DNA sequence: AATCCCCTTGGCGGTTAAAACGCGG
C-alpha cells in the first residue's frame, strides 16, 4: 500500500524482506516491568 | 473456531457522525435514545477534562444496560482503561470495602509512558568476583565484546541461574534481571549427550538500547510504591512473602503517586488516559460504600463511574426505612444522570432472535422463528434466547441444519420458564 | 480409590444416538425427559460453543438430580472439567464470596498445551564414570543398546550427575528425557551377579525395547485456568494451589490470564476444553453470590452452570421475600429449568435391584418386593441403605441370600423419618423441646 | 499538582474581608452570608490555635454547600498547617478499631514543625584525585561562581564517592555532618556563591506520623502501606510528652489543624463516644462535622436524636446552619461552574439553566453543563445554545422524573418483594 | 499556651482537714464529690488495698471528667494514671478482655532503681597483647586487651577482656573516637569522634563530639518508673537477637496477643523478690473509664473477676444515664447502665447539677484563663444562656465572641458580641426548632 | 514531443591499503 503511490526498487527489496521473515523488521518485544525512579 | 457470550453481537454504539442513531446498527435494536445518551457520555470521556462524572442506566431487567455499557466501552477502545465490576465484588475479607473502591477508582485511570531499556546480552568470557561483592563479567557478541561490572544483587542472580563461561546471559539494566537463555553454540558438539539446551551466540552489539511505550495504571503505581513486587533475590522474596495481604493503602500514598504522575506528565515523557467503571448490579452495595462514593467522586482525578440497576422503589441495603428510586439513596442519585432504558416490542425481539441466532451459525425457518419471537413475547426475551442453542442441537440430532417448528416445541417441551416452574410447584 | 458409593452405580446418562433415552442403561432407570434434556446439555458442553449457559434441576427429594448431574460428569468423562461444590463451600473466611464464585467458575475450564519430546530408551551395556578425588572434573561414556542399534555417549556433567543418583547399572533398562534430564527406571534385563546382599530381588525380568534408540513422543499438559491465575498471581502462588490461601487475586491478573490465554488459542498452542461447574443446593448461596452468578454468566471464558434445587417458593438467603425456586428472578429469567417426576413402582424396584447388584447383595424375589413396597411406603433411599444391613442380617445368619425375614428384621431395627415422629409424638415428654424443657426421671 | 476539573475546583477560598465580613461573591463562594461568617470565625480560631478541642456542626439541607464551605476554609487555611478530610466510612476497617481508627484521624491533624540545620557545600565538581594506600589519600576539587579550591578527603568521604561515582564538570551536593550526596546536572543552572553554606531545612510531621515511626524498626513505611495496627497507648503518650519538652525547648513548634468528617451520621455511638472524651484532651484539633438528616436514629442505637448524633456531643458543638438558595445565587453558581468547566453559555441557556435547577436541583443543572456542550459541538457549534440544553433535559433525567417513570411503570421493575414482570405480554 | 476543657482544673482544692473551700483549685461547688474524691486519693496514697471501685454518677456537664482528672492532678505525675472511655476495649486484635487486662496492668507503676558504672572518654591507646606461651590459648591466642581513655578531668589506662576487644572492633573504634563501656553489660557504644581531630580533614563524614566531663570512671544510679504492662510487653516481644528470624521478626507488625496468665504470674514473682530485697517499690495507679455506659456484659462480667485479684489498681468509672438497659442485654435495667453484681462492688459519689451562681464563677474562671477579659453585663447575659440551654454551649461560645470582639478592635467582650454570636452559633434545641 | 545512459537503493560478497600494532634490539 505504500509502494503503490517514494521509490519502488527499495519497497520491493522491503517485500522480499517480509517474504523472508518478519524478525527482520523488529522482534517480538521481551517484556519487563516499568521502573520507577523513586519510592515515594 | 468461534465461542459465543451473552455480548459477542455488540461491536458498538452503531451512532453516525451527526450523533443520531440508526435503528439497527453494531449489533443494537432499537434503544435509539440511550445509544445516544451513551455516545454523548463516550464523547464526555474522549474530552478527557472533567472527574468524577456518573450516570446510571436505569430500566428493568432484559432491557440492555450491560450490553449498553460493553458497547461503550467498545466504543472508547483498548488504549483506554474500563474495570467491569459488580456490588458483590466489593465486599471483600482482606481489606474493608472503601479500599476495594478507591482501588477500583484508581485502576480505571490510565497513564501512558516512555522507558528506555538497557539491554545487555552475549556469552560469558569471563566470571571473577572483584574479591557479597561485585562480579566483572566478559560479554562477547558477533559484533564486539564488553566487559562489565555488576552489584551484587545481579551477582546473586547469576549465582542462582548456574551461569559459568560459555553461557549465553540477557541482563536488563533498568531492572536487574538476570535470564540463562542457554549455552553458546560453539559447545554444541562438546558431549553427545547432555541436558544444556544450545542457543546461537547473539547478534548484534552487546549493548542494546532501545525505547518501548507501556500502558499502566495508577493502582499499579500504587502497587509497586506500597510492596515489593518482582525480583530473584532472596531480599525479594523475603520482602514479599513477608507481609503477603492487601493493605489499606493511605491517601499520603496516592497524593505522592499523584505529584510523580504529574511530573511526568509535565516532563512529557507520559500522557493520561481517564476511563470508564462499571458497576453492575449497584444496588447490591451498602450504605456506607454509597456514602464514601459521594465522597470519591469530588476527588479532582476520577473516572466516569457508570451504574446499573434494575430495581424501582426497592429499600436500600443496609437501611432499614430509606425507600430509594432504584436503591440508590438520594444523596448519590443527585450526583448522577439517569439514562432510562425502555422495553422491547415484538418486532425488536423477532430481530433479535433473529441476529442472536446469525451470530451462532444457526438457521431459523421463518415460521419457527416467528414462534420462538411469540413465546419470547409471552415468556421472555432471554428465554427465547437461551432456547436457540438446544433447538439446533435437537435439529442436528435430526441429521437437518435448519430449525423447524418441531425441534422448537421440543426444546420449549424439555426446558421450562421461571412461570411454568412455578405453576408445576404450584 | 473409592468405595460403593450412592451413585456408584451409574456410568452415565443411557442414551442412544439420537439422544433418546433407553428405558434403562449405564445404571439410570427412567427420567426420559430430564435425562433428554440432560443429553441436549452434554451435547453442548461437547460442541464448546456456547458459553455461560445456566441450567436448573428441580423436582421433589430422591427424583434422581445428583445422579442426572453425576451421569452428566460419566458421559463426559475425563480430559473435560467438571466442579462438583455446595453452597456451603462458598462462604469462606479468607476469600470473599464473589472470590470464591470466581475461582470455582474457573475451575471448570481446562488449558492444553501439547509438546514434543524426544525421549532416549534400550538396555545399558556398559557405563563408565571417572571422576578425580579431591577434583570437580567428571568424565564418563555409556553404552544404551536396542535390538536394532547400539551406540555410545560421552556424557556432560549433569547427565553423570543425574545416572549416579538415579544408580544406573548394566542390567538396567533406562528412559532418558533430553530436555527435562530425567532417568526413569522401567525394569531390569538380568541379574545382578550373585552378589551377598540383594540376592534374588531382581526376578521379574522386563524384555528388551525395539526399534529407533531415539524416538519422538508428544506429552499433553493440562491444566485448569484458575491454576494459571493462582500461579500468576504471586512468586508463592504455586504453593498456594496446594496449601489454598491463595488470596483474593487482582483482576489485572485475570484480565491478562485472560487475553494470554486467547492468544494462545489463536496461535494454536493451547486447545481449551470448557467443562461444567456442578452446584449442589444453591439455595443457600445468597444474593450477592446469585447476582455474581448473572453477570460471570455473561463472560466469554465461562462454563456450563448446572444446579439443583427442591425448595419450591422459599426465602432467599439475604432478602425477606419469597422466591419461586429459593432463587431471584434475575437469575431464573437465564436459566433453562429441567424437572424430576417422582418414581414408579417399577422404577423403584428396578433402581433397587441395580443398587442390589453394585452392593454384591443377593435379593430373593420375595425379599425384593418386600423393599420395593418399603420404599414406596415409606423412602427410596430407606430401601436402599436397608439392602446392605440386611445382607449383614443374613451374614449373621450364616446364610449367602436376603430372605422376607432379613429384611423384617432390619427394618425391626431400624426406623424411618415417620416411625420415629411418631415414637417423638407419644413420648414427647422424654426429649428437649423447643422451649428447654424435658423430664428426665421416669416416676 | 496536575489534575481534572472537580466538583469543588473553583472554590479557592471563604471570600471574607479584613472585618470577616464575606462579600457577595468572591473567592468562588455566592452567599451563604452567615454560613461564611460562622466559617470565618472558626478559621480565626484556627490560625491563633490558642483553642483546642472545640466541634463545630455545618448541618444543612443537601446541596446547600457544607462540603463547598469545608473546602473554601480548607483553601483559605492554605498549606503548611494540617487539614484531614475524611468520610464517615472510613472509620470501619478489619485492621484497626473504630476508636483506634479516629485517634489515627485526630492525631494527623496536629503538625509539627522540627528546624534541622544542616552544613552542605554546593558547587560545580571540577577533578577528584584518589590513590591506594601508601588508608586512601584523595583530593576533590569544587568550582563555583567566585572561588575555585581543592578539599582533602578522608576515608569515609572518599567510600561515599566511589559508591556514588560522582563524575567531573557535573553540579554536586555534599552533606558535611549526614555525609548525603545529591547529584546534579551539568551547570540554566549554576553555583551562585561561597562553598559552604548555613542553611536549615524545616520538616512538617504530625503526631501519628510519630507514632508510626516510632511504632516499629521500619514504621514510617505503614504511613503508604496503611499496615501500621493499633499502637500501645504507652508510646503515645512518649511522644506527647516529648513534644511537650521540644515546645518548652524552643526545638520544635505544634501548628493545630482542623479534622473534617463528611458524613458523621453513620458514624456508630462508639465512635461518639470516644470523640467526646477525645475533644477535652490536649492536643485535640478542631473537628468540622458536616450532616443533613433532620432526625435520624444514631447507628447502634434504637433512639432517634437531633441531628443522628447523640445528645452528649450536641452539647459540646456549636452548629452552623446553611440555607437553600434561591434563583439569582443558582444562576451566579451555574455561572461560575460553567466558567470553570470552559463552557460559554448563552443568557437564555443560562436562564433555562437556572429555572432547571431551581424546579429540581442544583446539581442536575450543573451536570448538564459538559453534557450540553457535548451536544453542541457534536452540531459544530462554539456556544452552547438553548436547544442543546433541551436535548441533554431530553436524553438525561433527574430524580423526579425518574421517580415517576418507576411509579408508573411499577410492574417491569423488581419492588421489595422481588416481584418482576419480564414478559410485555399479559 | 493553649487551652484544653479542663485546663483550669489545677487540684481538688481542700483544707488540711479534708474540707472543701467553696471556690478553690479552679473548683466551683461540689463539695461533696471534692470532699469524696480526697478521701480516695487519701486511700490511693495509702497504697494497701486493691480492688476498689468507685462511679461517679450525675448527669451531663456536672464535673465527673473534672473531677477524676483532679484526682490525677492530686496524686501527682510519678503515680500511674490511665485515661480510657468505654470504646477503646473494643479492639480488633484480641479480645476485649484481654484489653481490659492490660488496661489493668498498666495502671500499676512499679520504681525501679539501679547502679550502673560507665567507663567513657575519648581512646588514645589500643594494644592488644598475646599469651606469654603459644600453647596457652586457641587459635590467635589473644589475652587481654590495654585501652587508654581520655576526660576532661584526666586519664585512665583499662584492662579489658577480649570480648571487649571484640565489641571495640565490631564498633569500628580507632584512636580518638570518643566511646562509652558499660560495666554493667560490657556494651560499647561509639558516640563519635572528638572534637580535637576535628580540623584533621576539611571534608569528612564523622560526628564530631566534646570530650566527655566528669571522670572516666563515673558510677550513677539509674531511677526508672515502669509499670507492669511494660515487663509484660517485653516478656512477650522481646528485643533480643540479631538473626534473620529476629529482624524479620522486629520488621513485623507489633499485634496484640492474649498474654498467658503464666507469664503475669512470673512477672509478679521476679517483682515480688526485687520489692522485697528493696530494689524496686509499688506504686498502684488509678484507672479512669469514662462512659462506662458502652461497656457490654461481658466486659462487667470480667470486671467481677479482675476486681478481686490480688493486683488491682483503683477503678474510677463515669456515667451519665440512668435507668438504662445493658448493652449486651435484653432486659436487664440497671441503675446506671451498670449491671447489679457490679454496682454491689462499688461505692457510687453523687454529683450534683449547678445553678445561677455555680455557672456564673465558671465562665468567670474559664474566661479568666483563657486570657480574655469580659464585660459584666455580657458575662451576666451568658450565665443566663448557660442556665437556659447548657455550661458547655457557653464555655464554648466564649472563644468566637473573643474573635469578634477582636475583628472590631475591641479588649473585652461586650453583650452585641455575644448577641452575634449566638446568630452566627446556634444551639441543639434551636438547630432541632430550625430543622423541623 | 517520443526514447537512451545513468540514476535510483537495499543488502549482499569480494578485495586491496592504511590504522593501529607487540616486539627485537
Ligand atoms: N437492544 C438490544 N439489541 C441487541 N441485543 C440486545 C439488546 N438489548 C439487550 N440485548 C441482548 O440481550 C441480552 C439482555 O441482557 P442485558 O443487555 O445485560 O440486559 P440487562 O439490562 O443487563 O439485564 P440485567 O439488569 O443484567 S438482569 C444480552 O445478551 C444483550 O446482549
Ligand atoms: N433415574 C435414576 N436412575 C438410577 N438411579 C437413581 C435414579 N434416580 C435416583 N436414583 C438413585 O436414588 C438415589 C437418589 O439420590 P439423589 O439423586 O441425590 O436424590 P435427589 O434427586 O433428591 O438429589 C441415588 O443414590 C441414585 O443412585
Ligand atoms: N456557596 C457556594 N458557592 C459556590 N458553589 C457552591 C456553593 N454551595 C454549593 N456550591 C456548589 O454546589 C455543588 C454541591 O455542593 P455540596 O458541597 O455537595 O453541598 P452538600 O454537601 O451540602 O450537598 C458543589 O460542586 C459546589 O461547587
Ligand atoms: N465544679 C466545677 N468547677 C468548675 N468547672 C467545672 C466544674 N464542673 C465541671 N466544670 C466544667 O464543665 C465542663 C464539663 O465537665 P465534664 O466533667 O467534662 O462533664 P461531665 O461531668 O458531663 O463529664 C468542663 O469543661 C469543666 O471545666
Ligand atoms: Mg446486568
Ligand atoms: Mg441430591
Ligand atoms: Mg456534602
Ligand atoms: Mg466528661
Amino acid at each position: 500500500s505504500r509502494a503503490q503511490t517514494m521509490s519502488i526498487v527499495n519497497c520491493l527489496m522491503q517485500l522480499r524482506k517480509v517474504c523472508n521473515h518478519p524478525n527482520l523488521f523488529e522482534v517480538r518485544p521481551i517484556l519487563t516491568s516499568f521502573v520507577l525512579e523513586h519510592c515515594v | 473456531v468461534t465461542r459465543t457470550a451473552a455480548h459477542t453481537h455488540i461491536k458498538g454504539l452503531g451512532l453516525d457522525e451527526s450523533g443520531v442513531a440508526k435503528r439497527v446498527e453494531g449489533g443494537f435494536v432499537g434503544q435509539i435514545e440511550a445509544r445516544e445518551a451513551c455516545g454523548v457520555i463516550v464523547d464526555l470521556i474522549k474530552a478527557k477534562k472533567m472527574s468524577g462524572r456518573a450516570i446510571l442506566l436505569a430500566g428493568g431487567p432484559s432491557t440492555g444496560k450491560t450490553a449498553l455499557a460493553l458497547a461503550i466501552s467498545q466504543e472508547l477502545g483498548p488504549k483506554v482503561p474500563f474495570c467491569p465490576l459488580v456490588g458483590s465484588e466489593l465486599y471483600s475479607v482482606e481489606v474493608k470495602k472503601t479500599e476495594t473502591l478507591m482501588e477500583n477508582f484508581r485502576r480505571a485511570i490510565g497513564l501512558r509512558i516512555k522507558e528506555t531499556k538497557e539491554v545487555y546480552e552475549g556469552e560469558v568470557t569471563e566470571l571473577t568476583p572483584e574479591d557479597i561483592s561485585h562480579v566483572i563479567v566478559g560479554l562477547k557478541s558477533a559484533k564486539g565484546t564488553k566487559t562489565l561490572r555488576l552489584d551484587p544483587t545481579i551477582y546473586e542472580s547469576i549465582q542462582r541461574e548456574k551461569v559459568s563461561i560459555g553461557d549465553v546471559i540477557y541482563i536488563e539494566a533498568n531492572t536487574g534481571a538476570v535470564k540463562r537463555v542457554g549455552r553458546s553454540d560453539a559447545y554444541a558438539t562438546e558431549f553427545d549427550l547432555e541436558t544444556e539446551e544450545y542457543v546461537p551466540l547473539p547478534k548484534g552489539e552487546v549493548h542494546k538500547k532501545k525505547e518501548i511505550v507501556q500502558d499502566v495504571t495508577l493502582h499499579d503505581l500504587d502497587v509497586a510504591n506500597a510492596r515489593p513486587q518482582g525480583g530473584q533475590d532472596v531480599i525479594s522474596m523475603m520482602g514479599q512473602l513477608l507481609k503477603p495481604k492487601k493493605t489499606e493503602i493511605t491517601e499520603k500514598l496516592r497524593q505522592e503517586v499523584n505529584k510523580v504522575v504529574a511530573k511526568y506528565i509535565d516532563q512529557g515523557v507520559a500522557e493520561l488516559i481517564p476511563g470508564v467503571l462499571f458497576i453492575d448490579e449497584v444496588n447490591m452495595l451498602d450504605i456506607e460504600i454509597f456514602t464514601y462514593l459521594n465522597k470519591a467522586l469530588e476527588s479532582n482525578i476520577a473516572p466516569v463511574v457508570v451504574l446499573a440497576s434494575n430495581r424501582g422503589m426497592t429499600t436500600v441495603r443496609g437501611t432499614e426505612d430509606v425507600i430509594s428510586p432504584h436503591g440508590v439513596p438520594p444523596d448519590l442519585i443527585d450526583r448522577l444522570l439517569i439514562v432510562r432504558t425502555l422495553p422491547y416490542d415484538k418486532d425488536e425481539i423477532r430481530t433479535i432472535i433473529e441476529r442472536r441466532a446469525t451470530v451462532e451459525r444457526l438457521q431459523v425457518e421463518s415460521s419457527a422463528l416467528d414462534l420462538l419471537a411469540t413465546m419470547g413475547t409471552e415468556t421472555s426475551l432471554r428465554y427465547a434466547l437461551q432456547l436457540l442453542a438446544p433447538c439446533g442441537i435437537l435439529a442436528q440430532t435430526s441429521n437437518r441444519k435448519e430449525i423447524v417448528v418441531n425441534d422448537v416445541n421440543e426444546a420449549k417441551l424439555l426446558f421450562l420458564d421461571a412461570k411454568r416452574s412455578t405453576k408445576i410447584l404450584e | 480409590l473409592s468405595l460403593i458409593a450412592a451413585h456408584s452405580h451409574i456410568t452415565g446418562l443411557g442414551l442412544d444416538e439420537n439422544l433418546q433415552p433407553r428405558p434403562t442403561s449405564e445404571g439410570m432407570v427412567g427420567q426420559l425427559q430430564a435425562r433428554r434434556a440432560a443429553g441436549v446439555i452434554l451435547k453442548m458442553v461437547q460442541n464448546g460453543t456456547i458459553a455461560g449457559r445456566a441450567v436448573l434441576v428441580a423436582g421433589p427429594p430422591s427424583t434422581g438430580k445428583t445422579a442426572l448431574a453425576m451421569g452428566v460428569s460419566q458421559s463426559l468423562g475425563k480430559d473435560v472439567p467438571f466442579t462438583a461444590i455446595a453452597g456451603s463451600e462458598i462462604f469462606s473466611l479468607e476469600l470473599s464470596k464473589t472470590e470464591a464464585l470466581t475461582q470455582a467458575f474457573r475451575k471448570s475450564i481446562g488449558i492444553k498445551i501439547k509438546e514434543e519430546t524426544e525421549l532416549i530408551e534400550g538396555e545399558v551395556v556398559e557405563i563408565q564414570i571417572d571422576r578425580s578425588i579431591t577434583g570437580g572434573h567428571k568424565q564418563g561414556k555409556l553404552t544404551i543398546k536396542t535390538t536394532d542399534m547400539e551406540t555410545i555417549y560421552e556424557l556432560g556433567n549433569k547427565m553423570i550427575d543425574g545416572l549416579t543418583k538415579e544408580k544406573v547399572l548394566a542390567g538396567d533398562v533406562i528412559s532418558i528425557d533430553k530436555a527435562s534430564g530425567k532417568i526413569t527406571k522401567l525394569g531390569r534385563s538380568f541379574a545382578r551377579s550373585r552378589d551377598y546382599d540383594a540376592m534374588g530381588a531382581d526376578t521379574r525380568f522386563v524384555q528388551c525395547p525395539e526399534g529407533e534408540l531415539q524416538k519422538r513422543k508428544t506429552v499433553v499438559h493440562t491444566v485448569s485456568l484458575h491454576e494459571i491465575d493462582v500461579i500468576n498471581s504471586r512468586t508463592q502462588g504455586f504453593l498456594a494451589l496446594f496449601t489454598g490461601d491463595t488470596g483474593e487475586i487482582r483482576s489485572e491478573v485475570r484480565d491478562q490470564i485472560n487475553t494470554k490465554v486467547a492468544e494462545w488459542k489463536e496461535e494454536g498452542k493451547a486447545e481449551i476444553v470448557p467443562g461444567v461447574l456442578f452446584i449442589d443446593e444453591v439455595h443457600m448461596l445468597d444474593i450477592e453470590c446469585f447476582s455474581f452468578i448473572n453477570r460471570a454468566l455473561e463472560d466469554e471464558f465461562a462454563p456450563i452452570v448446572m444446579m439443583a434445587t427442591n425448595r419450591g417458593v422459599s426465602k432467599t438467603r439475604g432478602t425477606n421475600y419469597k422466591s419461586p425456586h429459593g432463587l431471584p428472578l434475575d437469575l431464573l429469567d437465564r436459566s433453562i429449568i429441567i424437572t424430576t417426576k417422582s418414581y414408579n413402582e417399577q422404577e423403584i424396584k428396578t433402581i433397587l435391584s441395580i443398587r442390589a447388584q453394585e452392593e454384591e447383595v443377593e435379593l430373593s424375589s420375595d425379599a425384593l418386593d418386600l423393599l420395593t413396597k418399603t420404599g414406596v411406603e415409606t423412602s427410596l433411599r430407606y430401601s436402599s441403605n436397608l439392602i446392605s444391613v440386611a445382607q449383614q442380617i443374613a451374614m449373621k445368619r450364616k446364610n449367602n441370600t436376603v430372605e422376607v425375614e432379613d429384611v423384617k428384621r432390619a427394618y425391626l431395627l431400624f426406623l424411618d423419618s415417620a416411625r420415629s415422629v411418631k415414637y417423638v409424638q407419644e413420648n414427647e415428654s422424654q426429649y428437649i423441646d423447643d422451649q428447654g424443657n424435658v423430664q428426665i426421671s421416669i416416676a
